[PDB]
């Protein structure tokens, strides 16, 4: 079943859907500016309403 | 007349102490400091 779906194929031949390959290091979430600011003000939301 | 010993005025000073029973949020005078996100129909980056 993985034959006949195809796992003999060369993998040049599967390109991306983007033409380019891809390594992202983006630095993120933490979580420390969140909890900060819900201790000095609980009555505000982060989360907005759209 | 009463005559009484008491704490000369240079060996004494006063001080003003500010007394509270809590510290107020960073919104302070806001009274609703939630009307920011909740009016932010376009989304926030």
């Amino acid at each position: 079943s993985m034959l006949r779906n195809w796992s003999w194929v060369n993998v040049h031949n599967v390109h991306s859907v983007t033409g380019t390959s891809e390594n992202v290091v983006l630095a993120g979430y933490v979580g420390l500016s969140r909890t900060h600011d819900y201790i000095m003000d609980t009555r505000s939301t982060p989360a907005t309403s759209q | 007349i009463k005559t009484a010993p008491v704490v000369p005025p240079t060996e004494q000073r006063d001080m003003v102490q500010e007394e509270r029973v809590g510290t107020p949020v960073k919104n302070a005078g806001n009274a609703n400091p939630a009307a920011d996100s909740d009016n932010a129909t376009e989304g926030v980056v």
